[PDB]
């Protein structure tokens, strides 16, 4: 009852006259409606980790994935990871992941770091604002002769630092002494392409980099969408962003590229659907503060409850089945 | 320092799971057979 | 009429600076009404 | 083709032009803060009447005061070679194509039909629209960048009463995207396919005004 | 000549936290921050009276 | 704000990051606000007076 809670929060077993301010009220939502796009087919994945061959460091490629529902179950089917968590990765969408891939040396695995290398500095360099997934592949069992594909070479150093993202097929020997040479050696002229030599372990990666401040979802997940309800305090999960509130109409002017709506501070106060293509408003569902007027427990027993700053049509007409939380 | 009671429990791994079973973690095994405790104070004894 | 009040002390429900309500921050009203210290 | 005649970089200002959307998030009645790569306000931009290979430092302000569609389209790219999938835009006045290719380069190129270069490789992009482009009079602005993963484009398109040379026209005129093309190229160099403005970005807090109906209004400056 | 002053009560765990979130289980190892800001709040609210 | 963290909205950091990992950038945000909370309810019974 209010009178015991009075006493817990007063910390004390006889309770004065007055009124005291003793817990917050807040209505629980009852649904658990998540909206994601209609998308059915699925993700080229064995496309991306399997083909004839891979490609070199320096020669790399990046596939693109667009319209596709992910899955990351079957990632493992033939891993340290940055960013998002992949256990939580069968239900959040993106606009676009890319896939870039290289071949690494097995002494090689560690250079590589968006904040931390040797021939990356080089030949392939990571951003520091990184979202992405790393795959760790050995393949000594894959690749080791005297001479396994000789379409892989790297070169070791450079004339300055190289850019994030950034591929040079210039056919151009390079130098690090102090002559000028032209095609011709000497004094630190020499070739900087140099190919990989196999004996017996090439680390053969993936790195499927994901992004941040998600467009209008273009690929989304494999979990199923419900039906949108109405006028009351809905868990609601649209592409991602989870929360919990009334999805009450807009009555808004939102404009065809615009799906965020915000208030005058930083609040997620309108939203479009990603099926029916409607503009709602979010709002919180009945919340307020509660103090409780005791006349003081040397005289009764009774007690007064106000909720500040509600309306009285606002209050749980099911007072008698409150048990269920 | 002393405890209330050790808990000693084996199985055999791949060599590429010893650091993927975690405490909150997915995979082969760190989401559908076993699970480290998100509260787990003691260790964990991997060799070959 | 020359005071500019903005509080957020209401019962009433596009939105005006009150919706810091929404963040936990409200406004209670004072004890005396306006017509009372007139 | 060497179609060459005699060739002088004149300039003129910007009338407080340049401000599009940084976000797809709608506001209304508030004033918000903004530090992205804009156009800076009554700037000196190159005002062209003329194809010249013009820098691309980290964005590109484009304007075109036209009455027919003598204008075409853009290319883009570090290199004037067969490589690193150069970017091209091209229209047919039914359909807005857009093309990412690896061909190399002509001298001085015209749409008007593959003439601009002599060599197809194995392409990379297509995308077909109605948007992207609309078809003296008619003004077509242009703000391209390739920042972190993505090339963006913003438009928007006003009838112009003011006279041809010399004058881009006063008042405010808010540019919305339309696609976000996901290619990630590295650009350097570019030029035109055939007025003519070209202005560029630099890294700048402005100040921007949302109305009731989400539009901004007005924009401030805060560094001039 | 100025009297009384805007009372305002503050909400500790909705502004902290979302209010759909578990973040209300880890504001537990604090303790007492959340209701000496809210006594400190209710004295100013009965001292503007 | 981010008070040196990855993201503001606390159910982005729940639903993308590692739970133990969380107990860092799930605690510079609630230092943070319980700072601001703080200062403002110090500069309230500053003025108050
Ligand atoms: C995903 O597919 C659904 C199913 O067709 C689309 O819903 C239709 O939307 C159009 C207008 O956008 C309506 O006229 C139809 O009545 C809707 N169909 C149903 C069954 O509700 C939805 O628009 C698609 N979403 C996207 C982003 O393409
Ligand atoms: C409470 O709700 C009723 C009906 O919804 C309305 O008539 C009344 O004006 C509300 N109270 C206040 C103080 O606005
Ligand atoms: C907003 O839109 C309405 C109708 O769509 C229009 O009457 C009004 O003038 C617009 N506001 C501005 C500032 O133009």
């Amino acid at each position: 009852d209010p009178l015991s809670e009075t006493k817990c929060t007063l910390k004390s077993f006889t309770v004065e006259k007055g009124i005291y301010q003793t817990s917050n009220f807040r209505v629980q939502p009852t649904e658990s409606i998540v909206r994601f796009p209609n998308i059915t087919n699925l993700c080229p994945f064995d496309e991306v980790f399997n083909a004839t061959r891979f490609a070199s460091v320096y020669a790399w490629n990046r596939k693109r994935i667009s319209n596709c529902v992910a899955d990351y179950s079957v990632l493992y089917n033939l891993f340290k990871c940055y960013g998002v968590s992949p256990t939580k990765l069968n239900d959040l969408c993106f606009t676009n992941v890319y896939a870039d891939s290289f071949v690494i040396r097995g002494d090689e695995v560690r250079q590589i770091a968006p904040g931390q290398g040797n021939i990356a500095d080089y030949n392939y360099k990571l951003p520091d604002d990184f979202t992405g997934c790393v795959i760790a592949w050995n393949s000594n069992k894959l690749d080791s002769k005297v001479s396994g594909n000789y379409n892989y070479l790297y070169r070791l150093f450079r004339k300055s630092n190289l850019k994030p993202f950034e591929r040079d097929i210039s056919t151009e020997i390079y130098q690090a002494g102090n002559k000028p040479c032209n095609g011709v050696a000497g004094f630190n002229c020499y070739f900087p392409l140099r190919s990989y030599s196999f004996r017996p372990q090439p680390y053969r990666v993936v790195v499927l980099s994901f992004e941040l401040l998600h467009a209008p979802a273009t690929v989304c997940g494999p979990k199923k969408s419900t039906n949108l309800v109405k006028n009351k305090c809905v868990n609601f999960n649209f592409n991602g962003l989870k929360g919990t509130g009334v999805l009450t109409e807009s009555n808004k002017k939102f404009l065809p590229f615009q799906q965020f709506g915000r208030d005058i501070a930083d609040t997620t106060d309108a939203v479009r659907d990603p099926q029916t293509l409607e503009i709602l408003d979010i709002t919180p569902c009945s919340f307020g503060g509660v103090s409780v007027i005791t006349p003081g427990t040397n005289t009764s027993n009774q007690v007064a409850v106000l909720y500040q700053g509600v309306n009285c049509t606002e209050v749980p007409v099911a007072i008698h089945a409150d048990q269920l939380t | 320092l002393c405890f209330t009671n050790v808990y000693a429990d084996s199985f055999v791994i791949r060599g590429d799971e010893v650091r993927q079973i975690a405490p909150g973690q997915t995979g082969n095994i760190a989401d559908y057979n076993y699970k480290l405790p998100d509260d787990f104070t003691g260790c964990v004894i991997a060799w070959n | 009429n020359k005071v500019t009040l903005a509080d957020a002390g209401f019962i009433k429900q596009r939105d005006l600076i009150c919706a810091q309500k929404f963040k936990g921050l409200t406004v209670l009203p004072p004890l005396l009404t306006d017509e009372m210290i007139a | 083709n060497l179609t060459t005649r005699t060739q002088p970089p004149a300039y003129t200002n910007s009338f407080t032009r340049g401000v599009y959307y940084p976000d797809k998030v709608f506001r209304s009645s508030v004033l918000h803060s903004t530090q992205d790569l804009f156009l800076p306000f009554f700037s000196n931009v190159t005002w062209f009447h003329d194809n010249p290979v013009l820098p691309f430092n980290d964005g590109v302000y484009f304007a075109s005061i036209e009455k027919s569609n003598i204008i075409r389209g853009w290319i883009f790219g570090t290199t004037l070679d067969s490589k690193t999938q150069s970017l091209l835009i091209v229209n047919n006045a039914t359909n807005v194509v857009i093309k990412v290719c690896e061909f190399q380069f002509c001298n001085d190129p015209f749409l008007d039909e593959f003439r601009v270069y002599s060599s197809a490789n194995n392409c990379t992009f297509e995308y077909v629209s109605q948007p992207f482009l609309m078809d003296f009079k008619n003004l077509r602005e242009f703000v391209f960048k390739n920042i972190d993963g993505y090339f963006k484009i913003y438009s928007k398109h006003t009838p112009i009463i003011v006279r041809e040379p010399e004058d881009l026209p006063q008042g405010f005129s808010a540019l919305e995207p339309l696609v976000d093309l996901p290619i990630g190229i590295n650009i350097t160099r570019f030029q035109t396919l055939l007025a003519y403005y070209v202005g560029y970005l630099q890294p700048r807090t402005f100040l921007l005004k949302y109305n009731e109906n989400g539009t901004i209004t007005d924009a401030v400056d805060c560094a001039l | 000549l100025p009297v009384s002053m805007t009372k305002t009560s503050v909400d500790c765990t909705m502004y902290i936290c979302g209010d759909s979130t578990e973040c209300s289980n880890l504001l537990l190892q604090y303790g007492s921050f959340c209701t000496q800001l809210k006594r400190a709040l209710t004295g100013i609210a009965v001292e503007q009276d | 704000s981010k008070f040196g963290a990855i993201s503001s909205v606390l159910n982005d950091i729940f639903s993308r990051l590692d739970p133990p990992e969380a107990e860092v950038q799930i605690d510079r945000l609630i230092t943070g606000r319980l700072q601001s909370l703080q200062t403002y309810v110090t500069q309230q019974l500053i003025r108050a007076a």
